[PDB]
Formats: C-alpha cells, structure tokens, sequence
C-alpha cells in the first residue's frame, strides 16, 4: 500500500492546519514588540504576510494534494523510501520561497 | 475580515457560532432586521374585499421616523472604537464607522 504527504501540513480530515493554535499564534506576534521597545511595525507586516499565506494555503492545497497523488502514482515503492536528494542542486531562494507562498 | 479566519474555519460554523465570533471581537451589525408593513389607502385591483401591504424602504419606522434599531447611534460609536483587523489602531473602525455615519 502505497502513502503520500499532504502538502501544506494541512490535515485532510480538518481542512485545515496541523497546528490549532494558528491564529493565535499570529495575533500573538501582532501584539508583540520585535526590534524595537515602541511600535508594531515588525509584528504588523509579519502577521499580515503570514495570514495572507495562510488564506492562499488554505484555498489552493485541494489542487496541490491532485497532483502530488498523480504523479506519487508513477514511481514505485522502492523508489518511494530509497531516493533521496544529496547533491543538493533543488534549492529555493528565500524570495522565491515567500513570493510563492 | 475583521476576525482574521478563512472560509474553511467558518464553514461548517452555524448562525449562532459566526454571532458569538462576531459580537466578543465588537461588531454588533450581525442582526436582521423586519420592515414594517404600511396598509393601502384604496383596495388593490382585481382584488375584492381585501387590504394591500407594502414595506417600508431602509427599515424606518415611520410613526418614529427613525431606523427599527434605537441603538443605531450607540452601535456605531462602539465600531469606531473598536479594533479590528489589527491589534492596535483605529483604520478599519473609524473608515465603517464614517462611512455607515
């Protein structure tokens, strides 16, 4: 029987993600103080990135799920546990990472 | 909006749950509101003995002329002090309230 990772740490049972303290945690560092003793300008933009991520997470990870499944279906079982990545030539860019999500 | 949750989180929330969300942030505009019903001066047409109703636009009483609400007034005070969409500052709350003023 074969297995594949739902993308996005989203669980499929609950739509949504693994972690249920999520909001919290964002409202956590809105009000919180970074860099500075005076002014939410750190925690602001971070919160604001972050719950934009995290709205498109939560509406594109159905298509995301499809594809991984189709193409997890073209390699076999001994492929699925024995590839592994060592060369390390599929790199992201950290501004490739955040203008992705 | 105001809240900071997607569309999957509130799905499956009910009338009652979106209420309670809604009011503990400060937001009080999550009533329905009837129009009253103004009787015909003249019986309708091809209609015999028989009255005819029609509502009244905007929801305003008219022996009252004034919104069905009473505390419309209050109501919109507490929007413009409240916080929403963001720990501190007024930029969403005081743009409603000006604009429903």
């Amino acid at each position: 029987v074969g297995r594949y990772y739902n993308p996005f740490n989203i669980d499929p049972l609950t739509k949504k993600h693994v972690e249920d303290r999520l909001e919290e945690f964002i409202n956590q560092v809105q009000v919180g103080r970074f860099r500075n003793a005076s002014g939410n300008a750190v925690g602001t933009t971070l919160a604001a990135f972050l719950r934009a991520c995290r709205d498109k997470t939560s509406a594109n990870w159905r298509g995301y799920s499809v594809l991984v499944s189709r193409y997890r279906s073209l390699i076999p079982n001994e492929l699925f546990e024995s590839l592994r990545n060592i060369s390390g030539e599929y790199n992201i860019n950290p501004q490739d990472e955040h203008s992705f999500f | 909006f105001l809240t900071n949750t997607t569309y999957d989180i509130v799905n499956n929330d009910t009338i009652d749950v979106l209420k309670m969300k809604l009011r503990n942030q400060g937001w009080p505009f999550v009533e329905r509101y009837n129009a009253v019903e103004i009787d015909m001066s003249v019986e309708p047409l091809r209609s015999p003995g028989q009255v005819g109703r029609y509502y009244n636009p905007f929801n305003i009483d008219p022996l009252t002329k004034k919104h069905v609400e009473d505390r419309l007034e209050e109501f919109i005070n507490q929007v413009q002090v409240g916080r929403f969409r963001n720990a501190s500052g007024n930029a969403v709350g005081t743009t409603l309230a000006a604009f429903l003023r």
